[PDB]
């Protein structure tokens, strides 16, 4: 062409610079990423403590299993409005959710009669109909389960919701409490809630996880293909 | 208590007679005055280049002061540097953190500073001996995730936080030398003045403030949004600057009279302001709305003159050039695009 | 008690502001306009430049 | 930023050893590379040029088909490969790197050279001045003349122009037309039409005393000049 | 000349207003398809260029069946050898063109599924020589039967439903289109049963199927509309290779045959648009 000597040296820098912007654009894009969201003490660091761990502000742990690389973002340090920083999240596999059972009979600081319970389910609702979040999945642990039928055995679950009839025992209020949860849902028919209820052991959970994340990745790829 | 309600009454007084003295100095409206001249007729421009290669929504733009080159940041971790005349690319500096929503250009062109949601700046040389690009300076004082930053001098750097207030710092040492904060909300837009002795940055609630860096003190404040503001740009001029809004309403506000000037605002557009950038005459105002187009709208005349709808996602960050030659859109479609 | 702090933080933000002095709008609208059609004939986004001189050409 | 170079000796026609280049201190994956020949008490010419990663090369039509060169990444070296060389090729040799995007300045760090002793159109720049006489204190100016119009449609030349001190490598001082180099004194000023050049200097010091080069870019074909001596 | 009413008075050949109507409803169908991916930023991936593809093709199926049966009759005798060749070299081009579009279709869909992959982004190198295969094929394959194997000089070789085309070639052409429609069968049950064994055990425990479901409801109804519709011609082209000249009279009745046929190519747009929503939807907003 027309261009100069020292012209068509700087073009062959701008093909091996979008080469190496094309290889490694292939390579995050195979990973599947994560955000991690529950309230102040809902049991997180426990969750992220025990799930399999390699790696202020945001925190990102990378870690792997069954030739698969989850990145999950935590989201806990950002004391500013949500409302401003969330749609940098759009493009996201799936939402873990964090909620404590036995946090029904404590109720919150620098209050007496709001309930913490009440306080997790505000906050489900209000991710779980995000205009943002629309398409994509969620997966929510309940993570205390021996503290929630030591105090559930000993003060009525009647405290925390007024209407119930069940028996003061563990095994319905846990369904109770699923139920109640998986409700606030208006999206019924585009999006998923994957329950599970935290174990002592890694492997259940980190099984748990994989096979969501497997279950959303077959949906998206029947959907691509026009299939469903 | 009385002493706190005593203050109380005494601050709304005070703000009630700033009211009065500020409506009392005003006489006809700067629509009535611009009523015997002629506007421009069509402002058509068209795409020129096409800057593509980016894998990601992209969050800022900057242009150097050569009127050449430009800077651009993306979700995927590249801090890409374009060349606009020939579309090749120059650096594709990686950063430690994917997350990003502000990018700076030096106005001497050899350092480069950008923030992100890890409330950290990151400012990195260009004009280093090797062939690579390293990390001069990594400034960290903030609580809150960075929304803007904008380089000073070549040795100062002023950026607007998450955490309502904005920072002075000394990039040499480290530390930050001024804190400026006053804010109720969240900080996320600020300009500097053409001569760089004062700036303006506006909050999350629907206010805009002006401080001066030798002080380090507010010295006026303007209201008269009602959802908040998202976009500042001082006139050419420097005595003047255009305020955005998500309220699909953009304003003018004047700084020796502390007092709203024009509005902008049509019955057809129910979305928000992203991006405010003014001409090299200080003619056209052309604002970026979140409905997949931007406008061209006339400064002295308040009236729609040209529509660039050519992108195809919401256009997050504009930039007219030094010369006011062309200028630059980025959306979130991953794709930049200059217009002349 | 905190709150006096703040509540005389304001109220003196507020005093040192009531005291800035105003000009009328009409001046600052003549010195907009005078400012704003002096500078248009450098303007190219105003008045296309010609082609010739573009360095954006395609 | 260091480079080394080896592989220099006594050699008889037939056959010849390969010169090797290493570098330490920089990104070499990113540089292209460039080999200068050096005659004895002669003027130094162009000779092969690599570009990075190893995308495009260029020989000398001179050397044209008979020699080689190569690069290593892993272990930052450049080597020279020479099938069969004739009593024309003793002379020095010096491995230049050179990075070419927009506000670049090729040819900055050019090395120390080594030597090699055999047993026994292109535009055409020329020189004004063979030697000059010059006392310090005083305002020198050197003119190189080309036989073509260096300046391009994109509005730069592509003259360069270095400064060879007796006993050790050549320097840049100005690239392009009368940009000034890093490191460089501002002493130094550079100027020209379009067909000839001049370089000036305002006051000359002790160190600054050598032989003047002035180098044309505008094709790939790239030459040198005569070369114009400066004498106390 | 003289070859067409010889040809026809060995063979014997010596109801039509619907048809226009339907090739007409076709081609609006078909045309709208095509609009409505055009004019939809979104649907611009390369899964959405086969769909178009395959509604061109059937486009100028419509358009050559509509010419055909205009121009035929009582000017068949008048008609030259060349035109006549030609036309039927149309005719057998977009039906070919069709099926070897629904393979391609059929193909990219096992290719997508068989590596389960997060992002939709691919390769246009496979699209393009898909594409380029699928059309340059049929187009051989229609402009073969004029280069030979015309049935020119033999007079005996010539089958009964149309003069003028060698017997093998119609049993090659049979024989091509068993294997096409044997391989889409089997690209389909694969792709079912890679679906379902993905899964039943892979995610075996899940406190929240009908993926799998919903996922066999549509392969059987795409296989049942294929099938039978392309069965009545594949057995009247095999009857008529082996049925004698001048003795089978239900094959001068072949007319209905290649009309339904092509009314699969018409209705296959709409079996292909109506089973994912969002398409669905996008033709509702229009
Ligand atoms: C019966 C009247 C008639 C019939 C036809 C037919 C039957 N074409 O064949 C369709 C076909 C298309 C494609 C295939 C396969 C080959 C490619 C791979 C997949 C499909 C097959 C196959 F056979 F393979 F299934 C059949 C054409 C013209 C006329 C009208 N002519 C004028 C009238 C007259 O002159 O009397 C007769
Ligand atoms: C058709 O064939 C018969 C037998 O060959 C022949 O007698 C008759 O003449 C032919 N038709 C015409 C138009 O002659």
């Amino acid at each position: 062409c027309t261009l100069s000597a020292e012209d068509k040296a700087a073009v062959e820098r701008s093909k091996m610079i979008d080469r190496n912007l094309r290889e490694d654009g292939e390579k995050a894009a195979r990973e599947v990423k994560l955000l991690l969201l529950g309230a102040g003490e809902s049991g997180k660091s426990t969750i992220v403590k025990q799930m399999k761990i390699i790696h202020t502000g945001i925190v990102e742990t990378h870690f792997t299993f069954k030739d698969l690389h989850f990145k999950m973002f935590d989201v806990g340090g950002q004391r500013s409005e949500r409302k401003k920083w969330i749609h940098c999240f759009e493009g996201v596999t799936a939402i873990i959710f964090c909620v404590a059972l036995s946090d029904y009979d404590l109720v919150l600081a620098e209050d007496e009669e709001m309930n913490r319970m009440h306080e997790s389910m505000k906050l489900f609702d209000s991710i779980c109909n995000n205009k943002w979040f629309t398409d994509t999945s969620i997966i929510l642990f309940l993570n205390k389960k021996d503290l929630f039928e030591e105090k559930i055995k000993k003060s009525p679950l009647t405290i925390c919701y007024p209407e119930y009839a069940g028996s003061n025992t563990y095994e319905e209020a846990a369904a109770y409490i699923q139920c109640q949860f998986e409700d606030l849902n208006k999206r019924k028919d585009t999006k998923e809630i994957y329950t599970h209820f935290t174990c002592a052991t890694d492997t259940k959970n980190v099984q748990f996880v994989f096979d969501a994340v497997t279950d959303v990745i077959i949906k998206n790829n029947l959907k691509d293909c026009g299939l469903f | 208590g009385s002493e706190l309600d005593q203050l109380r009454q005494e601050a709304e007084q005070l703000k009630n007679q700033i009211r009065d003295a500020r409506k009392a100095c005003a006489d006809a409206t700067l629509s009535q005055i611009t009523n015997n001249i002629d506007p421009v007729g069509r402002i058509q421009m068209r795409t020129r280049r096409t800057l593509r290669g980016h894998l990601a929504k992209i969050y800022a733009m900057h242009w150097g002061t050569d009127s050449r080159l430009l800077v651009s940041a993306s979700q995927d971790g590249k801090l890409i540097i374009w060349d606009s005349y020939t579309t090749n690319k120059v650096h594709a500096i990686p950063l430690r953190s994917s997350w990003v929503m502000t990018c700076a250009y030096a106005p001497s062109g050899n350092y480069v500073a950008c923030g992100g949601l890890d409330n950290i700046c990151s400012i990195y040389n260009l004009k280093t001996r090797e062939g690579n690009v390293r990390v001069s300076r990594e400034l960290a004082g903030h609580t809150g995730y960075l929304s803007c930053c904008r380089f000073l001098d070549d040795n100062q750097i002023v950026t607007s936080s998450g955490d309502t207030t904005c920072a002075l710092w000394d990039i040499e040492t480290g530390q930050q030398t001024t804190t400026f904060t006053g804010h109720t909300g969240d900080v996320m837009s600020l300009s500097l003045a053409p001569d760089t002795r004062l700036f303006v940055s506006g909050a999350c609630d629907a206010s805009a403030k002006l401080w001066d860096v030798r002080e380090g003190m507010c010295r006026q404040t303007f209201t008269g949004h009602e959802s908040d503001i998202n976009a500042i740009c001082f006139f050419p001029n420097g005595n003047a600057f255009a305020t955005g809004s998500d309220d699909a309403t953009c304003r003018l506000f004047d700084l020796r009279a502390d007092q709203e000037l024009m509005t902008y605002s049509h019955d057809n557009i129910i979305c928000g302001i992203t991006s405010v950038s003014f001409s090299k005459s200080g003619r056209l105002l052309l604002a970026g709305y979140d409905d997949f187009n931007c406008n061209v709208w006339d400064a002295l005349k308040a009236d729609r003159a040209g529509v660039l709808a050519g992108h195809d996602n919401r256009v997050s960050c504009l930039g007219v050039t030094d010369d006011g030659m062309a200028v630059a859109t980025g959306s979130w479609d991953s794709f930049l695009k200059i217009w002349n | 008690t905190a709150s006096i702090a703040q509540a005389r933080k304001l109220v003196e933000q507020l005093k040192m502001e009531a005291n800035i002095d105003r000009i009328k709008v009409s001046k600052a609208a003549a010195d907009l306009m005078a400012y704003c059609e002096a500078h248009a004939k450098e303007d190219p986004l105003l008045t296309p430049v010609p082609a010739s001189e573009n360095p954006f050409r395609e | 930023v260091q480079l080394v170079e080896s592989g220099g000796g006594l050699v008889q026609p037939g056959g010849s050893r390969k010169l090797s280049c290493s570098a330490s201190g920089f990104a070499f994956s990113s540089f292209g590379m460039h080999w200068v020949r050096q005659a004895p008490e002669k003027g130094l010419e162009w000779v092969a040029y690599i570009s990075s990663g190893s995308g495009t090369i260029y020989y000398a039509d001179t050397v044209k088909g008979r020699f080689t060169i190569s690069r290593d990444d892993p272990k930052n070296t450049l080597f020279l490969q020479m099938t069969s060389l004739r009593s024309e090729d003793t002379a020095m040799y010096y491995c230049v790197r050179s990075i070419y995007y927009y506000g670049s300045s090729p040819f900055d760090f050019w090395g120390q050279g080594t030597t090699l002793t055999v047993s026994s159109s292109d535009i055409v720049m020329t020189q004004a001045t063979s030697s000059v006489p010059v006392t310090p204190g005083e305002s020198v100016s050197i003119s190189c003349r080309s036989s073509k119009s260096l300046l391009h449609s994109n509005g730069n030349t592509y003259l360069y122009w270095f400064l060879q001190r007796p006993g050790q490598s050549p320097q840049l001082l100005i690239y392009r037309m009368s940009n000034l180099a890093s490191g460089v004194p501002d002493r130094f000023s550079g100027s020209g039409s379009g067909t000839a050049f001049t370089l000036t200097i305002s006051r000359l010091e002790a160190e600054d005393v050598g032989v003047y080069y002035c180098m044309q870019h505008l094709e790939y074909p790239l030459t040198f000049g005569a070369g114009t001596k400066l004498e106390l | 000349y003289d070859i067409i009413v010889r040809h026809y008075n060995y063979t014997g050949k010596l109801t039509s207003v619907v048809f226009i109507l339907i090739c007409c409803f076709i081609i609006l169908e078909n045309i709208f398809v095509l609009l409505t991916i055009w004019k939809t930023k979104k649907f611009h991936r390369p899964m959405y260029y086969f769909i178009g593809n395959l509604a061109l093709s059937d486009l100028l199926a419509g358009v050559a069946y509509t010419a055909n049966l205009l121009l035929s009759g009582a000017t068949t005798y008048k008609l030259t050898p060349a035109q006549w060749f030609l036309r039927e070299g149309s005719m057998f081009v977009a039906l070919s063109a069709s099926v070897f579009s629904l393979l391609a279709i059929a193909i990219e869909r096992y290719i997508t599924m068989l590596k389960m992959k997060l992002h939709n982004g691919s390769n246009n190198f496979r699209l393009f020589l898909l594409i380029s295969a699928c059309w340059v094929i049929s187009l051989i394959l229609g402009g073969l039967p004029i280069m030979g194997w015309n049935c020119i000089s033999a007079l005996s070789s010539c089958s009964t439903v149309l003069p003028l085309y060698h017997k093998h070639y119609i049993l090659f052409c049979t024989t091509v289109f068993t294997l096409l429609l044997l391989s889409i069968v089997i690209l389909y049950c694969r792709i079912y049963s890679l679906v379902r064994t993905r899964s039943r055990r892979l995610t075996f425990r899940k406190n929240i199927s009908e993926k799998s479901l919903a996922l066999l409801k549509t392969v059987i109804i795409v296989l049942s509309v294929f099938i039978a519709c392309w069965a009545p011609l594949f057995i009247l082209l095999l009857l008529d290779v082996g049925c004698k000249v001048k003795t089978c009279d239900i094959l001068f009745r072949a007319e209905y045959f290649l009309v339904l046929a092509v009314l699969n190519s018409g209705t296959n747009p709409i079996i292909y648009t109506l089973t994912n929503k969002e398409m669905r939807r996008a033709f509702i907003r229009i």
